[PDB]
């Protein structure tokens, strides 16, 4: 009917099929000091919690 | 007793919306029609919208989708499995193969209905029947369940 | 071994039974497809009748080498299987 | 509801709208029952808008 | 040692799958399958019927690539006849063969990782297997048993909004199949669940008929469309991924490089689309338009004759092959001279693939049988004919 | 290689007393020969340097109803090095025994097992040859020309005993058979 | 012999085979389509998009004047590959060929559509339905009478679906 | 193993008649305490049953037809033995009239 | 003395109430991460539907006949419901919010969770099966397996806090979670619990039982489904016990006095549930995992590794005298 279906004029948008890779998230060495960094300060803190609740404690044993 | 009437009543109603709430199909699917029953259960036409969840055992399978042609040397087996299903036990034949010899319907090898070997309660034709199709005959199958009156016709008899 | 009695009345009491044998005609000396008129297939099947009431069987070699009752029943006879 | 669509003489509302790039919720069916309104009560004129068979909206498919 | 039996219901065996297996208490010695649960008995009904009503079997055989078997069909109607066919209905045909290769190439996949156990690119992939279907729905009637492909050209021709939709999913189509990949590839479980199983060599994958992808992974670079193209294959450039040792996951990456080199096939074919008539003119194996048949006394006659008595093939016999998505999918044609084929023979490449299985799941484990069976897509309708 | 460098190559090569019967045209090149002949030829084509047939694509099987030789077995083989397609086959009947190929491609059992199904055609000195196809207890072999299509029995199930049973066929509507065929043809 | 010896990259390959740097991309992919929106349609309001040709229902249509099409042709019967079709005609005391059995067993029947292109005078056609699903398996032999109420019930889309697709074939 | 070639000569077809009809009875037992059936029938009946199912083809002059009834023999046999078919399929398988005819049909 | 009993029940139907919604919470997070629905038309979103699922399973027929001693296959269910239902009579909620105040209470917990085997085993061993036994045999072995990193990491938290009582543990961890220098104890924790419940990718051993058998055994219509209940309470218990050890049991997150209006509670349910929608996502994520495999990695990457982060927070500890 001189009205086939097709392409319009200069062709389609060109595509892309080649994978592209984001790459997200943290990479190398970052995890591994953000972990060891908080297991430090965290022991720290620990430390200093376990003082507290311990004269907490011997308060209440001193009572 | 009139009084009483009213308590089966909601008994009735109460255990069809129960049953039609939740039904689990044992999916039986063994030639194209499969495909496009699974595309029913897919994201687009969601089955589990509507309380439907397939199972893998006919153990614990509300009713049964025959989707697929239904060979001689299949037929044992279907009718086997049917034998292993609780009371209400419905049966859905999907696809034009099943319900009714097909576009074979003429061979050696093809059971002429899924309706020879096990009691079929909805009939959905297509081939293959379009994932609307097979839910409105899911629909349909839910309205077959809302007229039991199995309390009533127990008091009854 | 096995005593002849036994063996004698096992291998005549069961021939009995082939819907075509007579009483006046079995006798330990009676071969099967000329004294009888037994036929090959028949034949077959009192060999077979033989090894069928005891677990023992007759190997495939020694299946047509003696289709007379004397021979196979001596061999019933020197049989250690059989009691 | 963004816009609203027609009616039908069996009582069922028709309503539609307009997404940008991505298909969903574009028109759908207010059945006028409740009695499980056995999922088939568009007539033929409104079949075929409804399965975006036509853009025709069904009361002009009538005339 | 214990022989159990298969036969799960749940679609993770496809269904329709009985096998019996001998395993040594934990490890596999011998599986044999037992076919026929499927035999619907489609060789014997071709010889009844004419060579245009026999063309739907077709779409029946391997439901996931049902425009795959037309082709073969089609083309092997069109060899007995020696009916040429115009270049759009050429390109047409080629765009339709490369969805049902990304059509099936994704179910595939997503049965195999259903039955290794990930659950969510299943329906990702039928998510994208319903715009697909939905394309398939517009150029025909049928979503899934499109009878397009008719022997002299295609059914009729393509809507008007057909190739912009079809362009616009093109456009994402890349993105999805990198997201899909990237809970696959990259995942660790994946690798061990694959890696080191059902090695095939090149030899033994040549001795056991492997053509296809299972051929590809062992490492032969046998394409059927590059080694004898039929349709307009040479104009369109594409690669042929080659696997280095074939066990379950050089299969899988060639089935994802496949998707992409149909996808780049695709565009190809809707960039390079030209216009003009779709059914050839013979007049032959080709009806009339309506608008013809009710104007002219001669396109009246054809369209009686030829609705009823059919097209008449030239007493002789060919085999064709074609590309099919499993693998090579040959129909053998014996042509009696009469209006209906004497013998139709059909070549399912997933015949092969369930014989080989035997030798796959040597001495290896329960759970890497299930694995076998997903990575060789096997579906029964072409197995058992 | 080239279809007719195979033809000529193929029959100088090949000893003379193997093919009976060989063509050549587009459709595809053809090696009718004997029986017997079968298995030499086949070993000869899968070794030789320059036919490298190392893959069989098929093995089919024709019925015509109206010669001495009933039955025609074909095989369809591929030479995937030199990317060329030769075709072989063969007559048979109802009672001759034609040697099998198995030994030289073991994925020949399943389609000898199928041809012995569909036309009963047995094959010497084939493991495990025994029918595939068809149910278990099925009777006659249906891709014959003499089978009807709707075959001889059917299947129900009967509530009597609680099984599915087989009956002598019953067909609602009998099938249609519409000729066609008209002359000046 | 595939070696990675290299002080730097075994730091960095066995950390990321240690903190599950793969899964837990992979579990992230999920977690970005928790929140977008779903795909999926309530299938009683809303329906699925269809085409124009679509293969569905069989109806029998007739003229604007009211009188059937169908003239007992018998090219549907002859072309059903699936032989669904079962056609008896005779001649009415007013001379004109009409069908008075033209029933289909839409069991047997494949919606292929070969039926509806066959026809000369457009008489049968499949309609936009595809809702059936009747509780009885003889509600499912069309006897000619349900085929004229489909057409009835249809024809203001029927017509709508011919006439828009007329231009093609 | 393989299925064997040919017989030349009708001795070879009445040994492969000989040896088929031993490993049936062979494989009687077997047979008996898989269908789950022993005193419903004993298994002497069973042997005059075979033999006169091989009886029954004793008109056979060809030694290929002899051959190749004897493969369909082992096919039903093997068959048998294994689990397959169907229950109870073997024992019933395996067991003037002018007017009569008159009566019932015109095709007697 | 008579408030027992009331206590008694208050914590167990709200239990059985819970693992019926986090079924349904699991069948709709599933469907969300697919891009789906879940059940929508029972109810108003779904809310409904365990109900519906309740009484149509026990409007059904019972096929109960056992094929066995009629004793060992009813007692199996009530085994480990009664176990998984006594692991909860410990757990200090928010601060009097506890049953029982063990001064152990945590080996206690592993005692229980330890003697959480025999259920399934006798279960697989009264149904008469080649397949299902085996099965079940196999999953014993993989709790069992997992059971001794449990321990160890139990280990690892016992040793910070100095205390076995499961109240005092939360309150040792007024400064930190515990869960911020923890963090590969967290996870390795969280995968523990998660393979030791067949609630993983960590799941084949089952996944095959029904594969190759279809549950051709003695299936008790709502008899099996004891079984069930009790895995949902225990991956309950196991996700609660993550958020008692690594996360606060009930203090606030990361909080100003200003946010002080609710009460804690509920800080330790929104942990809670954020610990099963990370089953869900798990599950709902990645692939099963082999059995072959399974062992192997269980045996070969956590037990050295858990015993390795014992050694070293036992070390860290002494050397700059920061214990309890
Ligand atoms: C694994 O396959 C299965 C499923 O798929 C996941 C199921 O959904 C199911 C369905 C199971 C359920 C819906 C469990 C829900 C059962 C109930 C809610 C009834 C029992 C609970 C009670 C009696 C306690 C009720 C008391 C309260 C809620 C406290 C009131 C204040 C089964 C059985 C199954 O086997
Ligand atoms: C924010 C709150 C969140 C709370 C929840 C916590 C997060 C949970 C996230 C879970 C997401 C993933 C869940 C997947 C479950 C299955 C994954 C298991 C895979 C696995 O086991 O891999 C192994 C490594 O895992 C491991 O090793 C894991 C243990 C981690 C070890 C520690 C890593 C860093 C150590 C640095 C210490 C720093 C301190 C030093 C002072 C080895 O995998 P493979 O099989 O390939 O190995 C080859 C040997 N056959
Ligand atoms: C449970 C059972 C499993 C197997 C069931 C199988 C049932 C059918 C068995 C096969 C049926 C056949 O026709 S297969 C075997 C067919 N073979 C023959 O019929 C040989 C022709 N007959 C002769 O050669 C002689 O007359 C002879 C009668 C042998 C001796 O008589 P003489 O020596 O005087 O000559
Ligand atoms: S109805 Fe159609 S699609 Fe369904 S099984 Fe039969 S032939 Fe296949
Ligand atoms: S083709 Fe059309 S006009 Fe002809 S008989 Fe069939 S329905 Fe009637
Ligand atoms: S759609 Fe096809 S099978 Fe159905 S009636 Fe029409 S021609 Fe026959």
């Amino acid at each position: 009917p001189l009205l086939q279906d097709g392409p319009p004029p200069g062709g389609f948008a060109p595509v892309r099929y080649a994978r592209r890779i984001s790459n997200t998230g943290p990479s190398a060495m970052a995890m591994f000091l953000a972990v060891s960094g908080a297991f430090a300060w965290g022991m720290y803190q620990v430390g200093q919690g376990n003082k507290i609740r311990r004269a907490l404690k011997e308060e209440k044993y001193a009572a | 007793s009139k009084a009483a009437e009213f308590v089966i009543s909601k008994v009735d109603d109460l255990m069809n919306w129960a049953r039609t709430g939740s039904i689990w199909p044992m999916t039986f699917g063994l030639a194209c029609c499969a495909v496009e029953m699974m595309h029913t259960g897919a994201a687009r036409y969601d089955l589990d919208r509507f309380g439907i969840i397939f199972r893998p055992s006919p153990r614990q399978s509300d009713c049964m989708i025959v989707a697929g042609t239904l060979t001689n040397k299949m037929a044992p087996a279907l009718r086997k499995v049917y034998d292993q299903m609780p009371e209400p036990r419905w049966v859905i034949s999907m696809g034009s193969c099943a319900n009714g010899g097909g576009y074979y319907h003429y061979s050696y090898s093809v059971v002429r209905g899924c309706d020879r070997i096990v009691p079929v309660d909805i009939y959905v034709p297509g081939c293959p029947p379009t994932a609307e199709a097979l839910l409105y005959g899911l629909l349909q199958l839910q309205k077959k369940i809302n007229r039991r009156k199995d309390f009533l016709h127990w008091w009854n008899k | 071994f096995l005593d002849k009695s036994e063996v004698t009345d096992r291998v005549l009491s069961v021939v009995k039974n082939f819907q075509k044998v007579d009483p006046s005609k079995v006798t330990p000396k009676a071969n099967f497809q000329n004294d009888l008129g037994l036929d090959s297939l028949d034949s077959v099947e009192v060999v077979m009748a033989l090894e069928e009431e005891f677990g023992f069987e007759i190997p495939d070699n020694e299946a047509d080498k003696i289709q007379s009752i004397d021979l196979a029943v001596d061999f019933i006879a020197s049989h250690p299987q059989a009691k | 509801g963004a816009t609203l669509v027609g009616v039908d003489k069996f009582g069922n509302k028709y309503y539609q709208k307009l997404g940008d790039t991505q298909y969903g919720r574009h028109r759908w069916v207010e059945y006028a029952s409740k009695d499980r309104y056995n999922a088939s009560q568009v007539p033929a004129e409104w079949h075929g808008w409804l399965h975006f068979i036509t853009d025709h909206t069904g009361d002009e498919l009538l005339s | 040692n214990f022989t159990l039996n298969f036969g799960p219901q749940h679609p993770a065996a496809h269904g329709v799958l009985r096998l019996v297996l001998e395993m040594n208490g934990e490890v596999v010695e011998r599986a044999e399958p037992h076919i026929g649960l499927l035999h619907r008995g489609t060789e014997k009904l071709i010889e009844y019927k004419t060579y245009l009503q026999a063309l739907p079997y077709f779409d029946r055989l391997d439901y996931v690539s049902m425009m795959a078997q037309e082709h073969a069909y089609s083309l092997a109607v069109e060899k007995l006849l020696n009916c040429e066919v115009p270049l759009r209905a050429q390109y047409i045909r080629v765009l339709f063969c490369e969805i049902t290769r990304i059509l099936n190439h994704l179910l595939a996949l997503t049965t195999h990782a259903m039955d290794v156990g990930a659950l969510t690119p299943f329906l990702w992939a039928f998510e994208e297997r319903e715009k697909l279907l939905e394309f398939y729905e517009r150029v025909s009637g049928a979503r899934m048993h499109a009878s397009f492909i008719r022997p002299g050209g295609v059914a009729q021709d393509l809507p008007l909004g057909l190739c912009r939709d079809i362009d616009s999913f093109t456009q994402q189509f890349a993105s999805r199949i990198d997201e899909l990949e990237e809970m696959l590839t990259g995942n660790r479980i994946w690798k061990q669940r694959l890696v080191d199983i059902g090695t095939v060599t090149a030899q033994q994958a040549k001795d056991w008929g492997f053509s296809g992808v299972m051929l590809r992974g062992s490492g032969v670079c046998w394409d059927l469309r590059r080694a004898a193209p039929y349709d307009v294959y040479d104009q369109l450039d594409f690669d042929v991924p080659v696997g280095t040792r074939g066990d379950c996951y050089d299969r899988y990456c060639i089935r994802i490089e496949e998707m992409r080199q149909s996808l780049r096939i695709i565009v190809q074919c809707l960039n390079q689309m030209p216009s003009g008539m779709i059914k050839a003119d013979d007049r032959k194996l080709c009806p009339p338009s309506r608008c013809r048949m009710k104007l002219s006394m001669e396109s009246l006659i054809h369209h009686f004759e030829l609705y009823t008595e059919g097209f008449s093939v030239p007493a002789s016999s060919t085999y064709t092959a074609v590309e099919a998505p499993k693998g090579e999918f040959g129909v053998f044609l014996v042509s009696n001279g009469s209006n209906r084929p004497y013998r139709c023979k059909i070549r399912a490449p997933g015949f092969a693939h369930s014989q080989g299985l035997d030798f796959m799941s040597k001495h290896h484990m329960l759970a890497d049988v299930v694995t076998i069976i997903g990575t060789q897509d096997i579906v029964f309708g072409e197995v058992d004919r | 290689m080239d279809n007719q460098f195979i033809f000529k190559y193929s029959w100088e090569t090949l000893p003379k007393k193997w093919v009976k019967k060989m063509e050549r045209s587009e459709h595809g090149n053809r090696f009718d020969t004997n029986t017997d002949y079968l298995f030499q030829l086949l070993c000869f084509l899968k070794l030789h340097t320059y036919t490298r047939v190392q893959v069989l694509i098929d093995i089919c099987g024709v019925d015509y109803p109206s010669r001495k030789r009933r039955f025609e077995v074909v095989y369809n083989l591929l030479s995937t090095r030199y990317n060329s397609r030769i075709r072989v086959q063969t007559s048979a009947d109802e009672v001759t025994r034609i040697s099998s190929v198995v030994s030289l491609f073991p994925s020949a059992g399943w389609w000898e097992r199928e041809v012995w199904d569909m036309f009963g055609v047995s094959f010497i000195n084939h493991p495990d040859l025994r029918r595939i196809l068809t149910d278990y207890g099925f009777e006659g072999h249906p891709l014959r020309k003499d089978f009807p299509l709707s075959g001889y029995v059917q299947v129900r199930y009967d509530d009597p005993e609680k099984r599915v049973v087989s009956e002598p066929i019953e067909m609602t509507q009998e099938f249609r058979y519409f000729d066609f065929a008209s002359p000046w043809e | 012999k595939e070696i990675s010896k290299d002080w730097n990259t075994v730091f960095e390959r066995s950390i990321n085979t240690l903190f599950l740097t793969e899964m837990v991309r992979g579990l992230s992919l999920t977690l970005k389509y928790f929140f977008d929106p779903k795909v999926t349609i309530n299938y009683p309001f809303e329906k699925g998009p269809l085409s124009p040709r679509f293969r569905g229902e069989h109806a029998l249509r007739r003229y604007p004047t009211g009188e059937e099409r169908c003239i007992a042709c018998k090219l549907c019967e002859a072309v059903c590959p699936a032989q669904a079709i079962t056609i008896e005609a005779e001649e009415r005391e007013d001379g004109s060929r009409r069908t008075t059995r033209y029933d289909i067993d839409m069991t047997k029947c494949i919606y292929c559509g070969f039926c509806q292109e066959a026809c000369p005078v457009d008489a049968i056609v499949e309609g936009p339905n595809f809702e059936f699903a009747t509780e009885t398996h003889e509600e499912l032999l069309y006897d000619k009478e349900k085929l004229l109420e489909n057409g009835d019930r249809w024809e203001t889309e029927i017509a709508e679906n011919l006439r828009s697709e007329s231009l093609y074939r | 193993i393989g299925v064997p070639p040919n017989s030349a000569n009708l001795t070879e077809a009445r040994r492969r008649v000989f040896d088929f009809f031993r490993a049936a009875c062979r494989s009687i037992p077997t047979i008996m305490d898989i269908y789950n059936l022993q005193d419903v029938v004993a298994p002497s009946q069973l042997r005059y049953a075979i033999s006169a199912q091989i009886r029954n083809n004793a008109h056979i002059t060809d030694p290929k037809v002899i051959d190749l009834l004897i493969f369909k023999g082992m096919e039903e046999l093997t068959d048998i033995v294994d689990h397959a078919k169907q229950r109870h399929h073997i024992i019933g398988q395996y067991v003037t009239d002018f007017l009569k005819n008159f009566y019932t049909s015109n095709y007697f | 003395y008579i408030a027992v009993p009331a206590e008694i029940l208050g914590i167990i139907l709200p239990l059985l109430l819970g693992v019926a919604f986090l079924v349904l919470a699991e069948r709709k997070v599933m469907a969300f991460v697919q891009r789906r629905k879940g059940p929508d038309v029972v109810g108003s979103f779904g809310l409904l539907q365990p109900l519906a699922d309740g009484l149509k399973l026990i409007l059904k027929e019972p096929i109960s006949p056992s094929s066995a001693n009629f004793f060992l296959f009813r007692m199996a269910p009530v085994a480990t419901f009664m176990l998984s239902l006594v692991a909860w009579a410990v757990v200090p909620f928010d601060y009097g919010m506890v049953l029982s105040d063990l001064n152990i209470g945590l080996l206690y917990l592993f005692a229980i969770s330890s003697l959480g085997v025999y259920g399934i085993i006798i279960a697989g061993r009264s149904s008469n099966s080649k397949y299902a036994f085996l099965g079940a045999l196999r999953s014993a072995a993989q709790m069992v397996s997992y059971e001794v990193s449990i321990g160890l990491i139990l280990i690892t938290v016992l040793i910070c806090v100095g205390s076995c009582n499961l109240s005092e543990i939360v309150m040792a961890q007024k400064q930190i979670w515990f869960g911020i220098p923890l963090f590969p104890v967290l996870v390795m924790f969280f995968i523990s619990c998660l393979a030791e419940t067949n609630r993983a990718p960590f799941d084949l051993p089952e996944a095959e039982a029904e594969l190759v058998a279809g549950y051709n055994v003695e299936y008790s219509s709502m008899g099996f489904a004891l079984f069930f209940l009790g895995e949902y309470a225990n991956m309950i218990l196991m996700s609660g016990l993550c958020t008692l050890f690594f996360l606060g049991g009930w203090l606030p997150i990361l909080d100003l006095p200003i946010f002080k209006k609710i009460p804690g509670s509920i800080w330790f349910s929104i942990k809670v549930l954020f610990f099963l929608f990370l089953y869900i996502w798990v599950r709902a994520a990645f692939p099963r995992y082999r059995y072959d495999q399974l062992m192997g990695l269980g045996w070969k990457v956590f037990l050295p590794l858990s015993l390795a982060w014992v050694v070293s927070v036992s070390g860290l500890l002494v050397t700059f005298q920061w214990l309890p």
